[PDB]
């Protein structure tokens, strides 16, 4: 294919998209030649990678740890943009899934469950999902459901950005050096490379490798895809929910900068290690329910002691301080259960995670309507009913009255005309 | 399942005969003198480095003759403010009640000893031991800074109303600001004025940096104004201790009075609405547990807090 | 609900160690 | 064995609250004319 | 399941499942498969 010399990035002010040259877009990027460097060098390394069995080609990008990630989101946007049109279906729902990439061992009827509930939120809303991008655990699992995922659709593929730490990556010494537009390189994923040793997933869409100058060192990507996810959920008007299965270390710093960042998360309780420390945390501060009395800051702090292995007790403290500062805020914190409540109520707690934001409403309604859960929009709207607010709910009800129409959901139509949406004053999204 | 639980510890619930087993577990590191030692470098202060001592031989009986502390003062303080004193201590009267411009300051420790004077210089020397730095650093009195805390408390609720319970004991909920210079999170409080009670100190730093109505917000309905003076009118002074601040130096340290303001009902302090101001960046209501992370020795007061209310902790 | 705030108002219900900070 | 070190410090709490209740003379069996057993008896109650 | 115990657990659902077909309890066959049991790694008692 003929490689592309101009990008059409969309503009600071959301109305409409420039034309420019892709080197000058690109040298907003920056690299580390060491871990000294502060100021950094032009990036270089940004193209496509072909996987074998995989008939399209993931880009990626090389961005250093100070890059603005709204660029890398102007990025996104840009090759969406160029590929798909300028009227490409916008995501609803930023599905962020974290957790065990090593030690990730788990008995198959629970990821099978979690995978069924991620699918079909998946399915039902168009959602990004954003996991790391290497090939090891709940990621690479999320991956294959991804990939089941990406047959059934027609046109439209939405991305699997993964986020990963550029250093860690075998691949990552041939993709630098060279023409900057590197158009279907070929990624290597069982050649032997002696330093590093964890592969890219060959079932994610987009790649970015964040870069802070050093080599075989984890979670330096925790910040940038936190505050990605936020910059992506402000740009798109969408709600972020991070998604919390098992884990270490880095999926507690992961799920401390998404509840610093605003981004509310779902921790699934019964899967073992991190997700049992934030949920033990979680019941231990906010449920009322009688079996959580019992609970105490010392076994707890045995829990983290027990599953981080923090070998000293200033450790311990900033690790068990991280933990509980995590679920200080009941709202921004949803734990799911995989072995006490039912099967199918893991939508119900994306929901209830979306909800549990405090702006987009319309967005929130769009929401309630893709998940099919009329009680919830029913309730939103008596609450807003009795709280006066007038102003916002005739500003939001048209869209959303017209959003229910073109996804085909009556009853939502026919309660959305029953909450003063007058028929003829919709609008259209775009002008004639 | 939650009555019979309620009604079991309503039951059960409870210096002399006392006995302590605890030495035949540990052995010889039963018990230890864990004093405070500041950390090594100063805060705000450039890179300034103190006099680093370990923490066994901080007490002022031990003689420890290898002591060369370092003496510095931060620049806004050596600006002469109107709330700092004279860089020359002479014709000061510490331990009694001084008058500076018309206007009173404390001066009185709570160390049982008291504060003894230096002959050669004048300066007060600290009672609480060594902290390896001379001068009054960023403190701007010499001698002890008093320091008024505002514990506003209510009880953790649930939406159906029942009060949170952890331990067997009731859980407390307070208000905690995150202070702007070194985003620690901090029970709300300042050092008292001159000519100023802890009643007024106390109200005034929790209505500047909690609520942030010092000229900065805007004007309260006044019908609310009836129900945070309600609020305000019964108060428990719970302890008067000494800071394990930072900032503390061998001739000015930061010493606490704190003041507990109760909401039983909890209907007044629904009522608050929580906007970090003046020098407080967040403000928050924040579970009251003994694993909290907090600036200086306010652990220690929110102990105080709970230990006179009867709550977990 | 009743018997729950009865028995919650039954437990936590209560001139010298009294400060007024009304003045502010 | 050796105890885990967060379980001691629980053993520890257990036993910093305890009451002498009785001391009293033992009706033991080796009991003789010039050796007797007398007990003091310390109770360790676990409320919660 | 929820106690870990993934040794104890993995040495006998086979046999449980083997014995259940012999048994003729459809019930507890596809209770056993539904909990980790490969229909292959089946083993029979005695040695052909
Ligand atoms: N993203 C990763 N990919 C592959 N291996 C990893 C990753 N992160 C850590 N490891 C390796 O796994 C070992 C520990 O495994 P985990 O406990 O699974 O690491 P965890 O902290 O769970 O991973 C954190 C990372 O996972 C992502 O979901 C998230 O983006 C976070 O950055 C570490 O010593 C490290 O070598
Ligand atoms: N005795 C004092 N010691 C140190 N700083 C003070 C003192 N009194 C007032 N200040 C000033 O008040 C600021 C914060 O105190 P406060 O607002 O009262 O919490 C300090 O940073 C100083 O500018
Ligand atoms: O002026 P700031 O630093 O805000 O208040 C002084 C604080 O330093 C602590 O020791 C006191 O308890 C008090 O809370
Ligand atoms: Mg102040
Ligand atoms: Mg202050
Ligand atoms: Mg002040």
């Amino acid at each position: 294919s003929v490689a592309a010399k101009t990008l059409l990035i969309e503009n600071e002010d959301g109305k409409g998209s420039t034309r420019m040259e892709v080197q000058d877009f690109m040298k907003r990027f920056h690299m580390h030649a060491s871990e000294d460097d502060k100021t950094g060098s032009p990036s270089t390394a940004w193209g496509t990678l072909r996987f074998p069995t995989k008939e399209a080609t993931a880009p990626y990008l090389r961005l250093s740890v100070n890059d603005d990630p709204e660029d890398a989101l102007l990025f996104v946007k840009a090759m969406l943009a160029q590929k798909y049109g300028e009227t490409y279906d916008r995501p609803s729902l930023i599905l962020s899934v974290t957790g065990g990439a090593r030690n990730f061992t788990l008995p198959p009827r629970l990821e099978t469950a979690i995978a069924k509930g991620l699918r079909l939120a998946a399915q039902r809303t168009n959602a990004w999902v954003v996991t790391g991008g290497t090939n090891t655990g709940v990621m690479k699992l999320t991956g294959q459901i991804m990939e089941a995922l990406s047959k059934t659709q027609s046109h439209f593929i939405p991305p699997t950005i993964g986020i990963a730490t550029y250093g860690v990556i075998i691949g990552g010494d041939d993709m630098t050096r060279g023409e900057p537009p590197k158009i279907g390189l070929e990624y290597e994923m069982h050649k032997k490379d002696p330093p590093k040793t964890t592969p890219l997933d060959d079932n994610h869409n987009l790649f970015l490798l964040v870069d802070d100058g050093s080599t075989n060192k984890f979670g330096k990507e925790i910040k940038f895809r936190a505050a990605f996810e936020n910059a992506a959920g402000q740009a798109f008007a969408a709600p972020v929910v991070t998604i919390v299965v098992q884990g270490g270390p880095g999926t507690l710093g992961t799920a401390l900068q998404a509840v610093r960042q605003g981004t509310p998360i779902v921790v699934v309780d019964g899967s073992g290690l991190a997700a049992d420390v934030l949920a033990y945390a979680y019941n231990f501060m906010h449920n009322p329910l009688t079996r959580f009395k019992s609970y105490t800051i010392d076994d707890l702090r045995q829990k983290v002691a027990q599953t981080f292995n923090p070998k000293s007790s200033q450790q311990l403290t900033n690790l068990l301080d991280s933990a509980l500062e995590c679920v200080q805020d009941p709202n921004l914190v949803v734990v799911y259960s995989l072995q006490e409540s039912g099967i199918d109520e893991f939508d119900d707690c994306i929901l209830k995670a979306i909800f549990s934001s405090q702006g987009k409403l319309g967005n929130k309604l769009k929401q309630a309507m893709y998940f099919d859960q009329l009680d919830v929009a029913k309730r939103a709207l008596s609450e807003a009913s009795k709280n006066g607010q007038h102003n916002e709910i005739a500003a939001c009800i048209n869209d959303n009255l017209m959003a229910a129409m073109m996804h085909n959901k009556p009853h939502f139509v026919e309660l959305y005309l029953g909450f003063d949406a007058k028929i003829y004053e919709l609008k259209p999204s775009e002008e004639v | 399942i939650s009555f019979r639980f309620s009604l079991d510890q309503q039951a059960t619930k409870i210096p002399i005969n006392r006995l302590n087993s605890a030495v035949a577990v540990h052995g010889h590191t039963a018990e230890a003198a864990e004093w405070y030692v500041p950390p090594e470098e100063y805060p705000k202060s450039g890179g300034v480095k103190r006099y680093l001592i370990d923490a066994s031989m901080v007490p002022l009986s031990i003689m420890c003759p290898s002591y060369d502390p370092v003496e510095y003062t931060h620049p806004s303080v050596a600006a002469q403010p109107v709330w700092a004193d004279p860089a020359d201590p002479r014709k000061i009267k510490f331990n009694v009640k001084d008058e500076v411009n018309g206007k009173v300051v404390d001066r009185t420790s709570c160390h049982p000893s008291g504060i003894s004077i230096d002959s050669n210089t004048g300066r007060p020397i600290n009672p609480w031991g060594r902290t390896g730095m001379t001068g009054r650093g960023l403190l701007g009195k010499w001698g002890v800074n008093q320091a008024a805390d505002t514990v506003v408390t209510r009880w953790k609720r649930s939406p159906d109303g029942s009060i949170l319970e952890r331990d067997g004991k009731k859980v407390l909920e307070f208000v905690a600001i995150q202070r702007q210079d070194n985003k620690m999170w901090a029970i709300p409080g300042g050092f008292v004025d001159n000519g100023e009670d802890v009643a007024l100190t106390s109200g005034r730093e929790f209505m500047e940096e909690a609520l942030g109505m010092g000229t900065s917000a805007d004007l309260m309905s006044a019908e609310s104004k009836d129900s945070l003076a309600a609020l305000f009118s019964s108060g428990t002074i719970v302890a008067r201790i000494y800071c394990e601040d930072p900032r503390n130096t061998d001739n000015a340290w930061v010493e606490t009075t704190c003041v507990n303001f109760h909401d039983e009902s909890g209907r007044h302090a629904a009522r608050l609405k929580l906007q970090g101001g003046d020098d407080a960046e967040h403000a928050r209501w924040m579970m009251v547990h003994g694993g909290l992370n907090l600036f200086a020795s306010h652990r220690t007061l929110l102990q105080h807090v709970t230990s006179a209310l009867n709550a977990y902790f």
